[PDB]
C-alpha cells in the first residue's frame, strides 16, 4: 500500500480542508453581512465569489507547491491561465467523490444541497453543465478513486506540456513524464484488479477539458447579461485566456 | 400561384434563419433561449425578408380570415411605400429579433443592450444621409407597428400548410437552429 | 489653511487608491513580492490621479519646507486633468496605465503585465470610441496628462502631503502594511 517518493510529498502540498472552509465561509458570510444599500448579489453572484475564493485557494495551493515553487511567475501565470477552469471544476468533482453521494451536492463551503432542488432552480444552460459534471463524478467514483490519484491529476492538468510560450519548457516536460510514471506505479500497487485503470484515469482528462470550455462559455454568457459580480476573478481569468 | 409563392416563402424563411443562426452575438446563447427568440421573431422577420424581396401575391374566393389577410397586405405596401434600403431592412430585423419583453428570457439585460446597439447603429445610418431623424425614424417605426397584427398562426396557414401538411411550425424551427450547426 | 486638512484629505486619498488597486482581480492574483513592487512605485502617480479626480483644491503659501517648481508640477497636472473633463471611467484606465507598467525595475512578471496594459489600452480605446468620436485626438489628450505626471517625484509628494502626519517613517514600509491592513 506504499506510495512512490513523488506522490508522498505531493500530499504534503494539500490545502488542509478544515482551514479553508473556515476562511471562505467566514468571508462569504461577511460579504452578504456587508453594508451596501444596493447590490443583493445574490444567489448566483455570491456563488461566483465562492468560486473565486476556491480559485484563490487553488493558486495558493499551486504557489505553495514543491515543483511549482521553482519556475518563476511569468510562467507560473501561464499555467494558471490555461487550466484555471479545469482545476476549479475537478476540485468540485473530487469533492463530490469524497462527500458526494445520492442526489446531494457538497460545496467547498461545507454546505450541501439537493441535486433535484438545484436542477429545478437553475436554468437549462446550467443543467447541461452540472449534469455533465456528475456524469463524470459518478462514472469515476465507480473506478475506485481517491486523494492519492487525485493530487496526481491536479499536477497533470496544471503542468500540461500542451501550452506554448515559456522558457522552462523542460521542467514541465519533466514533471509531465515524471508524474505519468509516478502514477502508473500506484495504479496496480494499492489496488486489486483494474489493469487499464491508468489509461482510464488519463482518459477522463479531455472529458474534463471539454466540460471546461462549456463552463466558460456559460460564464461569458452570464457575464454578458451583467449577472456576474464586479471585480470577479473568473471573468478576469477568462479574458486573459480567451483573447 | 400557391406552389409559386410557398416555394419562395420558404426560401426566405431559411434565408432568414441562416442570417440569425450565423450571428456571433447569437451563438452565445443556451439554445433554449436562442429558441425563445426564434419561436416568436420568425413570423415578422419572415415578412421583412419577403417585403425586402418585393414578394407579390394575390388571393382568391384562398380562405376566410380577412383581417389577417388585409394586415399582411397593408404591411408589405407600407414597406414598399417607404423605400426601405438594404441597411434599414437589416437594422429593422434586429429590432424584431431582440426584444427583452418575451416571456421565458433569462438574459433580458443582454438583449436590451443588443436592442439598444441596433437602434444606435441605425440612427448613425440615418445621420449619414437622410436627415430629419424623428421623421425617417417614426416613419420606420410605423412599419414595425403593423407587424403587431400577424398572429403567426395565419402566416403558417398561408405559406406552409399547403406544403407542410401538419408537421407544425414548432417541430420545424427546432430542426433549423441545430441543422445548420 | 493648508497643512492638517489637506494632508488629511491627501491621506484619505491614499487609502482609496490602495483599496482600488488591492481589489483588482488581475492584481490580487499576484504574489506579494510582485504586488509590492508595482505599488512601491505607482503609488505616487496613482495618488495624484485620485486627487485630481476628487478635484483637490489646495494652495500652500510659503510666507526643509519648500522646493520650488516641484510643487508647481502638481498644480499644472491637476489643472490639465480638469481642463480635459475626465470621466470616472477614463480615470480608472489611466490609473491602470500607470499601475501596469512592465518597465518598472524589479518585476519578474513582465510578460503578464504586458497583456494587462494591452487590455487596459484596449478597453480604453473602446470606451473612447463609445463616448464621443475620433480616438486620434482624445488619445493624445490623455497621454498629455500622463506625460505631465511623470515629472512629480515621489519625494516631493511624500514630503508635501505625508511628512506632517507620517513624521519619520519610510513610505515604502507603509505600503506593505497597507497591502495587508484594512481590507
Amino acid at each position: 500500500a506504499s506510495i512512490p517518493h513523488l506522490i508522498l510529498e505531493l500530499l504534503k502540498c494539500e490545502p488542509d480542508e478544515p482551514q479553508v472552509q473556515a476562511k471562505i465561509m467566514a468571508y462569504l458570510q461577511q460579504e452578504q453581512s456587508n453594508r451596501n444599500r444596493q447590490e443583493k448579489l445574490s444567489a448566483f453572484g455570491l456563488l461566483c465569489k465562492m468560486a473565486d475564493q476556491t480559485l484563490f485557494s487553488i493558486v495558493e495551493w499551486a504557489r505553495s507547491s514543491i515543483f511549482f515553487r521553482e519556475l518563476k511567475v511569468d510562467d507560473q501565470m501561464k499555467l494558471l491561465q490555461n487550466c484555471w477552469s479545469e482545476l476549479l471544476i475537478l476540485d468540485h468533482i473530487y469533492r463530490q467523490v469524497a462527500h458526494g453521494k445520492e442526489g446531494t451536492i457538497f460545496l467547498v463551503t461545507g454546505e450541501h444541497v439537493d441535486y433535484s432542488t438545484i436542477i429545478s432552480h437553475t436554468e437549462v444552460a446550467f443543467n447541461n453543465l452540472l449534469s455533465l459534471a456528475q456524469e463524470l463524478v459518478v462514472r469515476l467514483r465507480s473506478l475506485q478513486f481517491d486523494q492519492r490519484e487525485f493530487v496526481c491529476l491536479k499536477f497533470l492538468v496544471l503542468f500540461s506540456s500542451d501550452v506554448k510560450n515559456l522558457e522552462n519548457l523542460q521542467l514541465v516536460e519533466g514533471v509531465q513524464e515524471q508524474v505519468n510514471a509516478a502514477l502508473l506505479d500506484y495504479t496496480v500497487c494499492n489496488y486489486p484488479q483494474q489493469t487499464e485503470k491508468f489509461g482510464q484515469l488519463l482518459l477522463r482528462l479531455p472529458e474534463l477539458r471539454a466540460i471546461s470550455k462549456q463552463a466558460e462559455d456559460y460564464l461569458y454568457y452570464k457575464h454578458v447579461n451583467g449577472d456576474v459580480p464586479y471585480n470577479n476573478l473568473l471573468i478576469e481569468m477568462l479574458h486573459a485566456k480567451r483573447a | 400561384d400557391p406552389q409559386v409563392v410557398c416555394e419562395a416563402a420558404s426560401a426566405g424563411l431559411l434565408k432568414t434563419l441562416r442570417f440569425v443562426k450565423y450571428l456571433p452575438c447569437f451563438q452565445i446563447l443556451p439554445l433554449d433561449q436562442q429558441l425563445v427568440l426564434v419561436r416568436s421573431c420568425w413570423a415578422p422577420l419572415l415578412m421583412l425578408e419577403l417585403a425586402q424581396d418585393h414578394l407579390h401575391f394575390e388571393m382568391m374566393e384562398h380562405l376566410l380570415p380577412a383581417a389577417a389577410v388585409q394586415a399582411i397586405k397593408s404591411f408589405f405596401f407600407k414597406c414598399w411605400s417607404l423605400n426601405i434600403d438594404t441597411k434599414e431592412y437589416a437594422y429593422l430585423k434586429g429590432t424584431v429579433l431582440f426584444n427583452p419583453d418575451l416571456p421565458g428570457l433569462q438574459c433580458v439585460k443582454y438583449i436590451e443592450g443588443l436592442q439598444w446597439r441596433t437602434q444606435q447603429i441605425l440612427t448613425e445610418h440615418i445621420r449619414m444621409m437622410q436627415r430629419e431623424y424623428q421623421i425617417r425614424s417614426a416613419e420606420l417605426n410605423s412599419a414595425l407597428f403593423l407587424l403587431r397584427f400577424i398572429n403567426s398562426d395565419v402566416v403558417t396557414e398561408l405559406f406552409f400548410r399547403p406544403i407542410i401538411g401538419a408537421v407544425s411550425m414548432d417541430d420545424m424551427m427546432l430542426e433549423m437552429l441545430c441543422a445548420k450547426l
